[PDB]
């Protein structure tokens, strides 16, 4: 998990607009560190068993990885009909550029 | 004899200032590597309940309070003692500040020499005197070879 | 003497904050390189 | 920003590290990791001196890649013409 903090922190420090898929994120995850989609999958059932196992009950810090959790078994089962949107602007009128990526739901029929 | 003269010369942690009992609480954790119970202080000062003394210790940055077994240990400022976590910190930098050698030392008593192999390794972006090659503030390896062309082709391109 | 004069500093700087180098030569008239690495200790 | 302007950024990068002394390549990776400076906070940012400043901008001058800006606020300002750094 710490290592794709550092993936994901990498990933952030973009300059301009990209649009990729969810698969050629996956194929860059995999040519750069060695992470895999199973375990993208299945790190959201670990974390929640860690959490429940651990008695961490003060989750105030612990509360953001969620977040991280729920984007990669989205992403790691979501490919198509989806897309992956990585942007220098989280506030395009800021005095500073804080980057962002974003995920994009493209079909509301599935839910 | 030299006890007796000890033993008479044995001033009582009973100070004028409860500060230099505070710091002969913390040379004696730092000198010892492991963390050590209650015990250890109230046999070391003379002193016995949890005191002011001891919670003031447990509200000390550097020293570990432990709910489990209330062992105290010594904090250093840098966590890392193997070259792989310090590759790691070096690339976790936000800044281009450098970084101190010397509290990379507390924590870390060999880091120096590691330093030295890594720089031998170009692994680092080193910052050394010209008294002695000093292991200082050190940024991480972004460049190629650090030592990647001999020094007559350095010099001919000087030339150009 | 270590111990009585870590005390005696820190009545020092008690009496005042930014007190003289020179000031802290006659209220030590001890040796001054013990009393230089008894100083980078705590505060300058 | 241009991914060719990234290329010129890691071109000039090469360029020092390959060809240049250290001190110029730390100088011109502070400039380029950050912006524009001031001398005051590179000599904080690097804890180093004027003394040791002083030859690797007036290199720099000579092969003419660093654009000083003078303005007051005077204050002393560095950057890098990029016509200028290609042409040269």
């Amino acid at each position: 998990l710490k290592r794709l903090i550092e993936y994901l922190k990498t990933r952030m420090k973009v300059l301009h607009v990209i649009s990729e898929t969810p698969k050629s994120f996956l194929q860059h995850l995999k040519q750069l560190t060695f992470i895999e989609r199973k375990p993208l999958r299945f790190c959201s059932e670990r974390l929640s068993l860690l959490v429940r196992t651990l008695e961490v009950t003060e989750v105030e810090d612990f509360t953001a990885l969620k977040d991280i959790a729920t984007f990669a078994t989205l992403i790691s089962t979501y490919e198509e009909g989806f897309l992956l949107i990585i942007e220098p602007y989280e506030i395009e009128n800021a005095a500073v550029p804080n980057p962002i990526m974003r995920f994009t739901c493209l079909d509301a029929s599935i839910a | 004899i030299a006890a007796a003269a000890l033993q008479a010369n044995q001033t009582d942690i009973s100070k004028s200032h409860d500060s230099s009992k505070l710091l002969w609480a913390t040379e004696y954790i730092q000198k010892k590597g492991k963390p050590v119970l209650v015990n250890e202080l109230l046999d070391y000062l003379s002193m016995k309940k949890d005191d002011k003394v001891i919670e003031l210790l447990k509200k000390l940055d550097r020293i570990e309070f432990d709910p489990k077994k209330g062992t105290f240990k010594y904090l250093s400022t840098y966590d890392v003692h193997s070259p792989s976590e310090l590759l790691k910190l070096l690339r976790s930098q936000v800044t281009f500040k450098g970084i101190s050698c010397k509290d990379l030392k507390d924590g870390w008593p060999q880091c120096d020499e590691t330093i030295n192999q890594l720089e031998e390794d170009s692994k680092i972006l080193v910052l050394r005197t010209k008294k002695d090659k000093t292991p200082r503030y050190v940024w991480y390896n972004s460049g190629g070879n650090l030592k990647c062309i001999d020094e007559e082709f350095v010099k001919m391109w000087e030339n150009v | 003497p270590k111990k009585e004069i870590l005390d005696y500093l820190f009545k020092l700087f008690d009496e005042y904050d930014y007190w003289s180098l020179k000031g802290l030569k006659e209220r030590t008239r001890q040796p001054e390189a013990h009393l230089k690495e008894c100083l980078d200790k705590v505060a300058t | 920003d241009r991914p060719i302007d990234d290329i010129v950024k890691n071109l000039l990068k090469f360029v020092v590290r390959g060809f240049y002394g250290g001190s110029f390549v730390l100088v011109l990776d502070a400039i380029l990791f950050h912006s524009v400076l001031a001398e005051d906070d590179l000599k904080q940012l690097l804890s180093i001196n004027k003394t040791e400043l002083g030859p690797l901008i007036a290199r720099l001058r000579s092969d003419r890649l660093i654009s000083i800006h003078k303005q007051r606020e005077e204050r002393v300002y560095y950057y890098v013409k990029y016509p200028h750094a290609i042409d040269a």
